[PDB]
RNA sequence: AUACGUUAAGUGGAAAAGGAUGUGGAGUUGCUUAGACAACCAGGAUGUUGGCUUAGAAGCAGCCACCAUUUAAAGAGUGCG
């Protein structure tokens, strides 16, 4: 099992996939159809994509949502945050904004519960030294 | 390594006297120390 | 010993209105694995169902001296208690199974617990 | 939480003589052994099962009433299961042959390494890597284990000559 | 390093050291301090090896207490020279010390770091000494 | 010689700072048959390396807000990597 980063726009040249998946036994030329369907509803963007590798070298995918709390500085309207979170408050976000954030990590979460899954999102928003409104 | 005030360096370490003489051994030889 | 007394007194209310329980051996007992059943839970319910392992024979046994008294066959060795708050029974005594039979965890052929007065063949 | 308190039973078919003073006469299709005994230690056979007790809780007493339990339990397993202990060769040209009770081995250094087992212990090789010393007695077993190892102490640089199956020798990285 | 800014007299007797300490062998300034368990001379440079060790360690933290100024010279003749001829001259100078006197003190520290800044003076310390902390009956 | 002990090194019959599961007594305290220290079999966190960074370094360049959930349990980290 290998994690990749692969674009959902692009898969094709070596140097990102390759041989890194190439001594996998991983047939490349019959997978990269697959890359580019139904990652299509999300062009543009770098979609994290888990391989579990079977022995009979048949193989099924599992899409994720892009990297959290990058999200944050949307809602925050600032490109950037704070670089000493809480003593530097630069930012504030709504908490109704925040369950917003939280509906679209649901796939990506583990958490059990909507009302924890605002929880999970608050501990990055902290990171940001965003206050929490 | 040999000297008089012999101490553990690491949690490893175990202090264990021998024939009169206080050792401490440790999983890295460097750590082995004796005292007298 | 306070803390203890919180182990016992708050597990016993959940089986004076307890439906439904099976056996699950503690051996081999992978964090993913555990996961699979948990996200069985939200489905079933959300967080009545307990994995409580607080599985000594001085602690879960004396819980069953009220209602259950058949947990004392049942208790040498590890143990993997689980409670039912509402949900009619159904999937929870079938789900588990499921789970022994594709590796992951020892069932223990299934020693049984309360639905009668019986024990062994989960339904 | 003490040793020399556990019982120690007799799978059998193995006989325990009280002979005075004190020796104790194992015996058994496999073997026999005559551990030493002093005389403040006191051994008891209960039916298929050996016993030990303490003559009074002093720290020299707890040391060595320890000790007369995990030896007893030692000869016993001996004169019935047996014993044996692993050696796994590393190397590319190394390689172990029998020549008679002697064991020829071929170790890296130009001179020819030859040893030659003590009676009661007899050493198989199933294969150039593996070796196996089989013995009725695990003070001699682990001796000759020794004996073996002094052939060749182990570089931590490379796995090469004696090495205990399983153990990690210590990575080096050289240059 | 701690000098007096002037001294009514440029030389004194090395004296003669005997008995509990007058006083000041109750910390409480700070919320730990070294005890010494006997009494010997200390240099002035032994001092300030004390101080150097404790600094380092304990990085951010409250100010180190001294609570002990020197203030008695020790003769030093120079070298090869015959006895008499006069007395000589104060090289440097040493503190008069007598036994479970608190020859420093730390506060505002957490209770490990605290153990061990204690623990280094001692041995900068020729006289040996012991773990003390304040009583509050109190 | 008698009685209560202590000492194991020839200490007794040669010093020190310092070091040590040496041993004999005394005291205090944590946990502890609603379960202790040893184990031997169980698992190791979820978003996540998370913010600020250094090409990238995800338990770990290092500076930290070092959060809250899954819960029988685990620090967004004890350590060998």
């Amino acid at each position: 099992v290998v994690k990749l980063q692969i674009p959902a726009g692009k898969a094709n040249p070596a140097p990102p996939v390759g041989p890194a998946l190439g001594q996998a036994g991983v047939n490349i030329m019959g997978f990269c159809k697959e890359f580019n369907a139904r990652t299509a509803d999300q062009a543009g963007l770098i979609i994290p994509v888990e391989i579990s590798v079977y022995e009979d070298r048949s193989f099924t995918f599992i899409t994720k949502t892009p990297p959290a709390a990058v999200l944050l500085k949307k809602a925050a309207g600032i490109e950037s945050g704070s670089g000493e979170p809480n003593r530097n408050k630069v930012a504030t976000v709504k908490r109704d904004k925040v369950r917003e954030i939280a509906e679209t990590k649901m796939p990506d979460l583990n958490a059990a519960d909507v009302e924890a899954a605002m929880r999970m999102v608050e501990g990055t928003a902290r990171s940001m030294g965003i206050v929490i409104e | 390594k040999v000297r008089p005030s012999v101490k553990p360096i690491c949690e490893k370490c175990k202090v264990i006297r021998r024939k009169g003489k206080v050792m401490v051994i440790c999983e890295n030889p460097k750590h082995k120390q004796k005292q007298g | 010993a306070i803390e203890t007394k919180k182990v016992v007194v708050e597990e016993i209310a959940s089986k004076l209105k307890e439906s439904k329980s099976t056996i699950i051996v503690d051996y081999r007992g992978l964090n993913v694995s555990e996961v699979t059943e948990l996200r069985k839970q939200l489905r079933e319910a959300n967080v009545e169902f307990k994995v409580y392992k607080n599985t000594m024979t001085r602690r879960a046994v004396e819980q069953a001296e009220l209602n259950g008294l058949n947990d004392f066959l049942t208790g040498p060795n590890a143990i993997a208690f689980s409670t039912e708050d509402v949900v009619a029974p159904a999937k929870v005594l079938n789900d588990f199974a499921k789970n022994h039979e594709a590796l992951e965890i020892k069932a223990g052929v299934i020693e049984g617990k309360v639905s009668t007065v019986e024990e062994v063949k989960a339904l | 939480s003490r040793v020399g308190k556990k019982l120690l039973e007799i799978p059998s078919d193995v006989t325990v003589t009280l002979n005075d003073n004190n020796t104790v006469a194992v015996k058994g299709p496999k073997g026999e052994l005559t551990r030493t005994f002093h005389p403040d230690m006191e051994i008891k056979v209960e039916d298929n099962v050996l016993t030990v007790a303490r003559p009074s809780d002093q720290k020299e007493h707890r040391a060595l009433h320890g000790t007369t339990r995990s030896l007893l339990g030692n000869m016993v397993e001996g004169v019935s299961k047996g014993f044996e202990r692993g050696l796994e060769l590393v190397g590319v040209g190394y390689r172990a042959s029998k020549s008679g009770n002697k064991l020829v081995l071929n170790v890296g250094y130009s001179h020819p390494v030859e040893i030659v087992p003590e009676e009661g212990i007899e050493i198989e090789v199933p294969s150039q890597t593996k070796v196996v010393v089989k013995g009725t007695d695990k003070e001699r077993v682990g001796a000759i284990a020794a004996n073996i190892r002094a052939v060749r102490s182990p570089e931590p640089y490379k796995g090469k000559g004696i090495r205990y199956e399983g153990e990690v020798v210590r990575r080096k990285e050289g240059k | 390093m701690l000098l007096p800014k002037r001294v009514k007299y440029r030389r004194e007797h090395r004296g003669k050291m005997r008995g509990r300490a007058k006083g000041g062998t109750e910390v409480h300034f700070g919320e730990f301090g070294i005890q010494a368990l006997e009494a010997s001379w200390i240099t002035n440079r032994q001092i300030e090896a004390a101080r150097i060790a404790m600094t380092r360690y304990m990085k951010r933290g409250g100010k180190v207490w001294i609570k002990i100024f020197p203030s008695k010279p020790y003769t030093a003749k120079p070298l090869e020279v015959r006895m008499g001829s006069g007395k000589g001259a104060p090289e440097g100078w040493v503190a008069v010390v007598k036994p479970g006197k608190v020859l420093f003190e730390i506060s505002g520290v957490s209770e490990e770091v605290a153990r061990e800044a204690l623990r280094l003076a001692s041995h900068k310390l020729p006289i040996k000494t012991k773990f003390v902390k304040r009583e509050e009956i109190g």
